[PDB]
């Protein structure tokens, strides 16, 4: 199937209580493989995956002064959309982005992102094109006209087209064992009488992965939505993920119900009945 | 300024059996400002030995953290997270149940 | 790991050729490649940057061209001009950090075309204190080598070529000196082959 | 692998 | 508009502390430090975005350091100078958005074991030859300044008030005066052409003008001939009706 890298930063300015804090995360798909957070004792990127620590000290000296870079950038812009916004030094800001790349199954460029988002809200971002920026408001129109002038973005699609995919390509056959693996759903039901003539049924999905899951209750084989109670798909915290999804029935009436679940790891779809 | 609750969920790793060791989890997520102190709580009280994941954001820029512990549940005791956030007037207590 | 190549590294042309210079590097892996010249004892001129999306960038008779794959980058030098003389310098910026990576530079001579060679040789007086002189050599045209002494207590410079811009005029010289006694300007440049006829000036 | 941050600048 | 870079030349004895200063181009948001050798591509040293080091090479070693406090301005300071020092210091900034270097002058360090050998250049112009006149109807001035040490010169040629380029040309290096003598004393030579017409007018008037580099009014000076100070050396010739 496809595959996604990502890289997501942080940076929180804290006004005389020293320099913004910056954290950045990267992932490919839904699993994190490094951090690195300008509060930390080491000033290093470090490992956070197993099959990133067959890199060599030169990738993390690499690694390290180019996330170290991006945290100083931002602290920058933190600066820059102050003036912008004319807002006081007194206050704390927020300066997020985000930007990766798509790779198909034979490991050709799909997509690439690169987008910021300025106390919690757009502020500009990279067309799918690569080629155009989208200006959330007037603030970001004074980058967008000074990035477009200077033809920023191509260096960006560069990136983006280039050393973005050629890293993705590296760390999903380096980790391909658990990366390129499919976790398909363990599942089951609960069954809690509430009083003598309704009950609640819980279907569970766990150990799965990727987190991407449906789960579905039907009667009659007809529509539940309204009536079902689904939690939001989770971290088990040892890489897999876990959902739910429950419906009160008559009690009796148990066997008239059916859970489906859809995951990428199953050859067919499971039905779930009590 | 944009400010947005967490949302919350407390759980186990595994399937709770009572004496075997497990992970007790906190998931906060959907919230902004990033600043949050999210605790765990064993009979009401305050565990010390809590880790979390690294800062991360969703396609909508809201955050997202898991907190964690290792346990053992047993018939009696209460597992509980409480969750402090600019959003919330009192921070926010969920209890939790063994098959949620 | 990254090598940065420019060979040939010396060169000497006639004026008015079309040149090409090489750049070569080890690995692929650039963001951005810079072109550089530097003139004897100063710093160095920003010529033209390549971005690694660019195949090439063009800046008067300057072009340059990029192959990443190939690991390669010209420099193109149209109708080359004495003013052009000097040492070129490839660079490249790598994807994995921001410093520059420089490679050794290759020396151009560009050698002036001289229409109407006048070879000879001059005897020239210190302006305070003759009988102190100089022998200067001059007017050759650039096939011309100027050889140094067989003897060490004579001094001989390079040829260097002056440009009387308004004149349109163009001419190499040569300089050579001695505080010693059997040193004459007529046995000045014996250990060069000079033109058959090069004017020497009468017996005063 | 990290991108070089030449051309963020708001 | 350019980067500066201060001092241009410095002159110092084996032990001594010294110290660079770089002012970058003002948007620029980064800064690299370099070093050079005669016939070699510069090599890094270190470099800064805004006010933090972020890169530095082995070559700083411990003696030498470079901080960028405010941003803005860079200072290299190498301890304990040593002869193996000795090189051109190049300073670069670079733009916010294609990163194209831009370098000053330079700073070039000459590291002495003693300053007993320094020496400032005597200058001398030799006048056109009448027979250069009668073949080609053009005149050409030689200026030789000799015997300076060590080789940081700078010459030029004045006409009038003014400094001159068409028709110069100076060497492009000094040479030995003795190539087999350890701290040899060097020889430089320049030639100024000018018409037949123009050096025949008495009223013109040919300076050629050499910028030694050499010790500072404070350097200790032991030695009862003049201190070989920093100066200008300049030789001078009149045009000639004949």
């Amino acid at each position: 199937g496809s595959h996604s890298m990502r890289y997501f930063s942080t940076s929180v300015s804290r006004p005389g209580r020293g320099e913004p804090r910056f954290i950045a995360v990267g992932y490919v798909d839904d699993t994190q493989f490094v951090r690195f957070d300008s509060d930390a004792a080491s000033q290093r990127m470090e490992p956070r995956a197993p099959w990133i620590e067959q890199e060599g000290p030169e990738y993390w000296d690499e690694e390290t002064g180019k996330v170290k870079a991006h945290s100083q950038t931002d602290r920058e812009n933190l600066r820059i959309a102050l003036r912008y916004y004319n807002q006081s030094e007194a206050g704390s800001h927020t300066l997020q982005m985000m930007f990766g790349c798509d790779v198909g199954s034979d490991g050709r460029f799909l997509r690439g992102y690169h987008q910021y988002a300025y106390d919690g809200k757009d502020y500009i971002a990279l067309k799918e094109d690569l080629r155009s920026w989208t200006a959330a408001d007037m603030a970001a129109q004074i980058t967008k006209r000074k990035w477009e002038a200077a033809h920023v973005a191509e260096q960006q699609r560069a990136y983006l087209e280039g050393t973005c995919v050629d890293g993705l390509r590296r760390y999903l056959e380096n980790g391909k064992e658990t990366l390129q693996r499919t976790d398909p759903p363990k599942t089951h039901m609960t069954h809690h009488p509430i009083s003598d003539h309704e009950a609640t049924l819980r279907c569970w999905a766990l150990g799965f992965y990727p987190a991407e899951i449906t789960l579905t209750w039907q009667r009659d084989g007809e529509d539940q939505t309204q009536d079902t109670e689904l939690v939001e798909t989770r971290p088990a915290g040892d890489g897999t993920f876990q959902k739910w999804a429950a419906v009160v029935v008559p009690s009796g009436e148990e066997q008239r119900y059916t859970c489906h679940v859809q995951h990428e790891g199953l050859p067919k779809p499971l039905t779930l009945r009590w | 300024m944009i400010q947005r609750t967490p949302k919350i969920q407390v759980y186990s790793r595994h399937p709770a059996e009572n004496g075997k060791s497990n992970f007790l989890n906190c998931y906060v997520s959907g919230f902004h400002p990033s600043d949050i102190e999210v605790d765990l709580l064993k009979n009401g009280e305050r565990i010390e030995k809590v880790e979390h994941s690294d800062l991360s954001f969703s396609k909508d820029w809201s955050f997202y953290l898991l907190y964690y512990t290792e346990f053992t549940p047993t018939e009696k005791d209460e597992y509980a997270c409480r969750v402090n956030h600019v959003t919330l007037s009192q921070p926010k207590i969920v209890k939790w149940d063994r098959d949620m | 790991k990254q090598e940065v190549t420019q060979i040939p590294a010396a060169l000497s042309v006639p004026e008015g050729e079309n040149l090409v210079l090489n750049c070569s590097f080890t690995d692929s892996a650039i963001y951005n490649l810079q072109w550089f010249r530097q003139d004897p004892g100063k710093g160095l001129t920003s010529l033209l940057l390549i971005q690694s999306s660019q195949r090439e960038q063009t800046s008067g008779r300057l072009n340059a061209s990029l192959d990443k794959s190939s690991g390669r980058s010209t420099l193109y030098i149209a109708a080359s001009q004495p003013g052009d003389s000097a040492t070129y310098l490839c660079a490249v910026r790598m994807d994995s950090s921001y410093k520059l990576i420089f490679g050794s530079g290759t020396r151009l001579l560009v050698r002036p075309d001289i229409q109407n060679p006048d070879p000879a040789v001059y005897q020239l007086r210190d302006s305070k204190s003759s009988d102190k002189s100089v022998c200067l050599f001059t007017d050759f045209d650039s096939q011309t080598n100027v050889s140094q002494s067989k003897d060490s207590d004579v001094y001989i410079t390079d040829k260097c070529v002056l440009d009387m811009r308004s004149m349109d005029f163009k001419s190499n010289s040569a300089v050579a000196w001695s505080n010693k006694s059997d040193f004459a300007c007529a046995n000045a440049f014996n250990n060069s082959i000079i033109p058959e006829d090069t004017f020497f000036p009468s017996p005063e | 692998r990290y991108p070089l941050t030449l051309g963020w600048c708001f | 508009t350019g980067v500066s870079q201060n001092p241009r030349h410095k002159i110092t004895k084996r032990g001594q502390n010294v110290t660079f200063r770089c002012d970058p181009i003002s948007e620029h948001n980064r800064l690299y430090w370099y070093r050079q050798t005669l016939g070699q591509g510069p090599e890094f040293l270190t470099y800064f975005q805004n006010e933090a080091q972020l890169e530095k090479s082995r070559l700083l070693s411990d003696r030498f350091s470079a901080e960028r406090p405010k941003g803005s301005f860079s200072t290299l300071e190498i301890q304990r100078t040593e002869q193996g020092d000795s090189a051109m210091y190049l300073c670069a900034s670079s733009s916010w958005d294609t990163g194209e270097l831009f370098f000053g002058e330079g700073s070039r360090l000459t590291v002495l074991e003693d300053l007993k050998n320094v020496f400032p250049p005597e200058v001398a112009v030799f006048e056109p030859s009448e027979a250069e006149i009668s073949h080609t109807q053009k005149a050409t001035l030689v200026c030789l300044a000799t015997g300076f040490y060590p080789d940081h010169v700078e010459l030029s040629w004045w006409v009038n008030g003014k400094e001159v380029h068409s028709g110069v040309c100076t060497d492009p290096q000094p040479l030995k005066e003795q190539p087999a003598l350890n701290d040899s004393r060097y020889a430089l030579s320049s030639r100024l052409r000018v018409s037949a017409t123009f050096w025949q007018n008495p009223r013109n008037h040919f300076r050629c003008q050499v910028q030694f580099y050499g010790l500072s009014e404070n350097d200790e000076w032991t030695q009862d001939r003049a201190k070989p100070v920093t100066q200008i050396v300049s030789a001078e010739a009149w045009g000639r009706a004949d």
